[PDB]
């Protein structure tokens, strides 16, 4: 006969939820990454040879974890900034000296008996007219939702990468096939204490300073038939875009309340332009050609269309930035305006607009003021993914079109920690054998 | 039920010194924030604003005026003077005595004063500039 | 081999290396989500170690116990267990039993242990 | 100075019609602005104020509308009382500042 | 000879408190369920046998520490969103055209600073006081700054499950007729305590347990006239409270953001707030209450007056049901003799009131806002907490009053079948045994 | 039986199920005292793990040892004590020399190690 | 041969830093000794015979810790109390009518946030600063917001016990006339430190540990001449100081239950607070430590002079009693020269400060309210904080100065006896050990 | 005797009251820094025991394995080893052999754990 046996420390694990914390290598960081854990340089990436695993990104809770963290990160880094209630009062503007707006108002100064009249430049984004009898009262936007909070200028809002590690009796599993669309039983397999250096890039429509496919483009979806499921692309090559605020802008501070500092632009050195950012056309094209020809596997012999989003809040409907602090709002109807078949001076200027009122989440509670930066802004980086929608209300027919879709920030970090899973490792296993207990 | 009088002498000589005043008896001046003032109307011209004197003290006069006008206030008798200097013909006019307001707010981060605009008026008493 | 490097192996393989993956078990957001965090791990780590305590297995990577295997809980022969199959696997396989399991071995130590009280 | 200015300055109407006059100020006074009646020879009496608020116990046919910069009293029926001056002031800062006056004629 | 010997798992405890937590069933609470972790859905509860054990609901721990954690999460709930600081203006009221109401208008800033807004309003008389002669001020802003209670969270008492950490467990008294105090001899452990809703109520005890077969007393020493006899009923005794005025609700922005809701116009006629009790039944359950007591002590005529009197949040009657916090007159309750031999309902007067703080804590207050339309309330009065009047040496008959004035004591009636005790898994104990070499 | 199912019961019978009391000893207001109460947990646990642990009776539901008792801690006979008296009853007998009996054990098992680790 | 052997409960350990725990010894202190856990019934000092190692006061980060604790208890018992963010409206000053004391005037809201109230109150020139020359505005106003304290809680210095969780210990120096960084005899152990009074002040220690036999002078380099230098008195220099301006407080609401308190008005003549001490004794006491001094290094020349220069905060010296906080003119005491040869009571002129920034932040700052009628105190000096300045060449003279420009030393002269260090008690050793099957 | 007593006393000495210091082993920002303390303790407790419990010696005082003593480590002879020596000096002896001395008793410990399999 046989008996049960029971064996300590064996391999095996089961998905679980779990808590993670930060590390990062190495004050004034908006992700305070300073007074976290150091990582560890030496990753101890083992490989799980012969061992099958489903993995499923838009399941885990790695990704609502990190919503939910990046969001906490944001709100306690400006507890103890400036608030900018006071600046909710009656703005006089006038033309600037068309997408700017000289205005002039009364402030309160630190005596809080006394109050003085300022000369600030605001952009039309953030300034809407009270009363639309005269346009030349202005409330500021976002002042009847809720209070303004003016970031602190010392702390930035640079993407330092941060590693996401569970506490010890949990496992990261990271899928090394080359192609992983996502969900599947990946066959390249290993097990890592904790994922890489994930940068926080906030981004809309396009993914920035991501991480790139090894050498096919990926498209991955939970439903790629669906038409209210977002469609994520990862390119194989980046595609480098850079950006520039002409406006030479000159900042001024004066302070308000009790010792508290207030950031505003002042005048500005120069001609007065549009934001705009660059894009090679020829490596776009190219770009384009080879996401449309994998997009078109899961279509059959169709033509691919793109176009230039779908309307509304120009939260959701234009590209985002965190350059230098600024945070730019560009045009992208210049890049998704083509067609493709089955077959088949180089730059494209897209149009870009800063707003400093913002909020970035889609959250009516809190306000975030922008303090202006200094002196011309240059801004580069690397287009890694699309965040693409299926445009369609119709049979499919011949045509299918796709415009640039999101409006939720879950999938902008989904298409970074779709190579890893969190599961809960169970040392106890029981099996039975030939031997029995002495007594 | 509030009421103002105005009086003061209905003949002046040219380029000498006068005073008006004026009574009240709905209000004292003194309820953190009644103020008066004096306002004037040539004959069949618009009106013309003079100046103001609010409950704590605080004047302010017109901007054409501010080098020969002057007011003052009587609270333990319930009375407002209003004295010019340099009388020149072009003066003469129908003088009003009309009670203001004023309001405080305090939000915290700073103070905030408003002003409103006149409610009761007086009689009123005209003023001529004769040799 | 490196923590849980045996994962994928068979189940005779997997059993050479426990020791490694039984030793491998040990601004104001992230001090608290660590604290969270670390303690989870303590518990969780005191969660399955009391269970092999009681089990009289203490500080035993292979421990007998005297429950006879009931041929309900899987009727496959040995040599599938310990030569083809994986942990991977075996524990879909028992997922049902493995509470059960736990509960007769617990019966079966403690009847050991005041045997060996009035024995002696 | 907070310079004020009120259109038409002279306007001929009808008993019964109804009729409105226009205020403009230099910049922007938010709406800390008021009217005035006048009759020939009289003290002025208050009509509106905040010009939005009508001043109690003057009936309903007067009215006022606009902000910021451009304001206005609308009169939805004339009768024969309305021979009088009407005047815009505004008392958003010092120092107060009169309208330049308005005067109606019935046909 | 006899040799010492340890075991390990025995059933063994010892009384002891602990670090309670919640546990509730599956943002828009005050009591915050949604953070709370979830509660099992079957919890396994483990009968005893032979096994009496000593309860002191009086003497329990838990009972101060659920105190604590009501007033930390009410704090919690009112902290996150607005406060109602900015309304300390002066008011200016007149009574309303349509007693207890006053039209009351001031002068408020708009959501620009910079510009200011004329507003009129209708509160209550026991929410504004004067201050000279038609000017008031609002009462409780020269004590503390009022918070606007958010009107996105609700008051509704969902119970909450009360857990204890693991090796601790808690000890579910079981015995029919069981007081406060004695020892239970049919007791019973569970893991977490069953659904409590902690309801604010005061003066009786509204949508609490029941009897099993009587009417049961409580008091730690009934014959001392300073201790709160808590009394439970066997039958419940339903009693409805509405507010006939319509009430429309307004709004205006105090300030960027910050939407503060006043009451608008009264629709329709003005009322004041009621109650009702049907007369039979309530006058029945005095009947057996006025028994147990002079079964208890005092074996004479037990008679109730209308309490002692004082401030509105002590000498009335107040409840949460509907939004808006009331202030019942209970006068007409206990306004009944006892002797020994021995369309209907009972209508009580009641007020409403806004500015409160329901915790007797000077140093905090919250304004209730408004709730549009007609409210409809209905609950089950379980329990009375009474208050033997004993100012002069009782000679033939006693008084009994509705008294409290403490809120423990209200919560102590739905707590006292439970106390905390640590397990205490290791023991020794002599054996004929030798452990060799 | 149930978690603490026999603590009335004799002390014998409750002897044969006292793996069933081991195995079950185990807007951010709550999530604070949930985490203070897990570490409450974990520390009770580990406080009477480690007097057993010290003892020599490590992953040992009974354990004997070398230690004789002593008439002055109680005096009632042995049939008595394990035939009458219930495991909450005993324990009040022991209220006092509780402390007192743990260190001769704790002590008697260190110089017993020694003796066993020259003898080894 | 022989084999290995593991042992456990090993006395060994390693210097290592701790997460430490306060335990006041057994609500109305900035210490919050009614938060922290209770202190034990007796310290259970442990006896380290035969053991000898080296300490090191300059690195151990106990000390950084016992910073960052006070500075975190300050701040935690001002967030409750009220702010006096409205009070920076501009002041109106002139002469009192009966030098450092100005009569300003100055307007603010009544508890009503509509109503304004014109005030007079006497201010300190320290704390009023000019604006051009009859309007001033209060220090620290453009710095950040005022805060008062709450005048139901004092600042005095009650001990507090410091702590190690479970695994670590403090081992505690008890050589008489120990120096510091070096080797140590006769340690002993003990699971919590004595009662350390956090006696907040500058280049002077009140109430601190008197020396064991005698004069220890203590630093982490005696021979730099940049650094501070430490001292330690065997016989306490009783200080008397006292304000003999009979201060009468008056006090308005800010805001709602937003209580301030201000220095109403005074009765008789202003006369500028001072410090008291025997000629005699600080005479000969600053003689032996001159002596000890020169021991060290140099000879002859032991100089001390009237301070550095510069902020008021670092040139005089802290001091707080009663409530009120002091800053005096020490220039009386450092003032001498001796060489190998070798009333009655020295005065030192004080100015009473008002608003502070304690721990040197510039982002807080502290109002202490006025104490009522006339305040006098006494304490002990036990210690004095010395630097010098001999970078010229030191052969024929030199000098010291006092001072420390840091509150992290002053407690590094309290806890110069004490270490923390981790316990490992896993150990390893060979032994003719072999194990069975 | 007390806690750390034998720390000085002689190293034969001070293995006979091991098991005393085995026993003594275990608002807002008191409450956060004294729960981060308390978790703290027992991670440093679990931290050397879980040790002991893999190398087989759980809950054991005083344990040998089959690790033959290496001249490098140390070449003092037995006598002055117990008889004149302190447990910190010898700690400060064998500190950088320490960690390399916890991989002999793990590679030993992994030899009888490959032995014992067959024993079966
Ligand atoms: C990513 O790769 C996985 C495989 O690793 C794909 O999984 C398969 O998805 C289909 C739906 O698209 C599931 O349904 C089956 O599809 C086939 C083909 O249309 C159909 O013949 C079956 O009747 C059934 O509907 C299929 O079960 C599933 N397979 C597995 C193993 O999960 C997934 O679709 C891929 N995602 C994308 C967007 O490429
Ligand atoms: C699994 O994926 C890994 C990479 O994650 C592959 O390992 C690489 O293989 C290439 C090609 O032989 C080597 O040049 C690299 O040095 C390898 N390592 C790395 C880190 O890139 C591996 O070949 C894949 N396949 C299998 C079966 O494991
Ligand atoms: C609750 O019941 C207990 C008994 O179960 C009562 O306590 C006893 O009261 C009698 C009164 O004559 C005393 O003689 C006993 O000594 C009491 N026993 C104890 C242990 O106190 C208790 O009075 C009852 N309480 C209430 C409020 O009814
Ligand atoms: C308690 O009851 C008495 C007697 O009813 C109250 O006094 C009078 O009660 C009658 C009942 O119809 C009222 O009409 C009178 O107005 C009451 N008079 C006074 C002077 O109060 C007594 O007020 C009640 N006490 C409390 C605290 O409610
Ligand atoms: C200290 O060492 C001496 C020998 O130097 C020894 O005799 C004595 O016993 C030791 N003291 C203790 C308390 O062990």
């Amino acid at each position: 006969n046989l008996w049960v046996t029971v064996y300590y420390g064996v391999p095996v694990w089961r998905d679980a939820d779990t808590t993670l914390f930060c590390a990062s290598d190495a004050k004034h960081n908006v992700w305070a990454t300073h007074a976290c854990v150091p990582t560890d340089p030496n990753p101890q990436e083992i490989h799980l040879d012969n061992v099958t695993e489903k993995f499923n990104m838009w399941k885990n809770n790695m990704v609502e974890q990190m919503h939910e963290d990046i969001i906490s990160l944001w709100d306690q880094s400006l507890k103890p900034c400036v608030k900018l209630t006071p600046l909710c009062v009656t703005l006089h503007c006038t033309n600037v000296t068309e997408g700017l707006k000289n205005c002039s108002f009364n402030m309160t100064t630190e005596l809080r008996d006394k109050r003085q009249k300022v000369y600030s430049l605001f952009y039309r984004l953030d300034i809407v007219p009270i009363n639309e009898n005269q346009g030349s009262e202005y409330r500021l936007i976002n002042c009847n939702t809720s209070a303004i909070t003016q970031a602190c200028p010392k702390v930035s809002f640079e993407p330092i990468p941060i590693h996401y590690c569970t506490p010890a009796g949990f496992a990261i599993l990271k899928c090394k096939d080359e192609g992983f669309n996502g969900t599947g039983l990946c066959k390249n397999v290993s097990t890592v204490q904790c994922t890489h250096g994930i940068k926080p890039v906030v981004s809309t429509q396009l993914l920035l300073n991501g991480s790139l496919a090894e050498k096919n483009i990926i498209i991955r979806s939970e439903n790629i038939t669906n038409n209210a499921k977002i469609i994520i692309v990862q390119l194989v090559q980046p595609v480098t875009i850079k950006c520039i605020r002409p406006n030479n802008n000159t900042v001024k501070s004066i302070r308000i309340g009790p010792g508290q500092a207030f950031y505003y632009t002042g005048d500005i050195i120069g001609d007065i332009r549009q934001a705009h950012c660059n894009v090679t056309r020829s490596r776009w094209n190219k770009t384009l050609q080879e996401v449309a020809e994998k997009l078109r596997t899961y279509f059959g012999n169709k033509t691919i269309i793109f176009a230039n989003s779908s309307g509304g809040d120009l939260e959701i409907t234009t590209h985002s930035f965190n350059c230098g602090g600024e945070f730019f709002y560009c045009n992208t109807s210049g890049l998704f305006n083509s067609t493709w078949y089955v077959n088949s001076n180089d730059t494209i200027t897209l149009p870009c607009r800063i707003k400093q009122i913002i909020n970035m989440w889609q959250r009516a509670g809190q306000a975030m003021y922008a303090p202006p930066i200094p002196g011309v802004i240059k801004c580069e980086s690397n287009i890694t993914g699309l965040l693409l929608t299926r445009d369609g209300g119709k049979d499919n027919n011949v045509n299918e079109t796709f415009r640039p879709g999101g409006s939720d920030m879950r999938d902008n970090w989904r298409s970074e920690l779709y190579k890893y899973k969190v599961v809960e490792i169970e040392p106890l296993g029981v099996a039975p054998t030939r031997c029995k207990r002495r007594v | 039920q509030v009421t103002l009088k105005e009086s003061g002498p209905a003949l002046v000589k040219p380029t000498q010194t006068l005073t008006l005043t004026c009574t009240f008896s709905g209000f004292s001046l003194s309820t953190s924030g009644m103020a008066v003032g004096w306002i004037r109307q040539p004959p069949g011209k618009a009106l013309e604003w003079l100046a103001n004197i609010y409950w704590d003290g605080d004047t302010y006069y017109s901007t054409s005026l501010k080098s020969r006008l002057t007011i003052s206030k009587d609270t333990s008798k319930n009375q407002v003077a209003l004295k010019m200097t340099n009388m020149d013909p072009v003066d003469t006019a129908t003088y009003f005595c009309a009670r203001g307001e004023e309001s405080f707010y305090e939000d915290d981060y700073g103070q905030m004063e408003w002003l409103h605009s006149f409610d009761a008026w007086g009689q009123g008493l005209r003023v001529t500039v004769s040799s | 081999l490196g923590f849980l490097g045996a994962a994928g192996s068979t189940m005779g393989a997997a059993s050479i290396t426990l020791t490694v993956q039984a030793r491998n078990l040990l601004l104001t957001h992230w001090g608290i989500k660590q604290l969270q965090a670390r303690v989870l791990a303590v518990e969780h780590y005191l969660r399955d170690q009391q269970l092999l305590g009681i089990w009289g297995c203490s500080g035993k990577l292979i421990c007998c116990t005297n429950v006879p295997w009931n041929s309900s809980w899987s009727n496959k022969s040995l040599d599938e267990i310990w030569n083809n199959m994986t942990w991977l696997q075996w524990d879909k396989e028992i997922n049902n039993y493995t509470q059960l399991i736990y509960r007769l071995i617990e019966e079966s130590q403690n009847q050991q242990e005041k045997n060996e009280k009035e024995l002696l | 100075d907070i310079q004020m200015t009120q259109s038409p300055p002279s306007l001929s109407a009808s008993i019964g019609d109804r009729v409105t006059i226009t205020c403009r100020a230099s910049q922007g006074i938010s709406n800390y602005l008021a009217w005035y009646q006048q009759k020939p020879g009289k003290a002025p009496k208050r009509l509106v104020y905040d010009a939005s608020t009508l001043q109690g116990g003057v009936p309903s046919r007067f009215s006022g509308s606009g902000s910021g910069t451009y304001f206005s009293l609308t009169i939805s029926s004339l009768q024969p009382e309305d021979f009088a001056t009407y005047y815009c002031l505004q008392h958003n800062s010092h120092p107060l500042t009169f309208g330049g006056g308005t005067k109606v004629d019935i046909k």
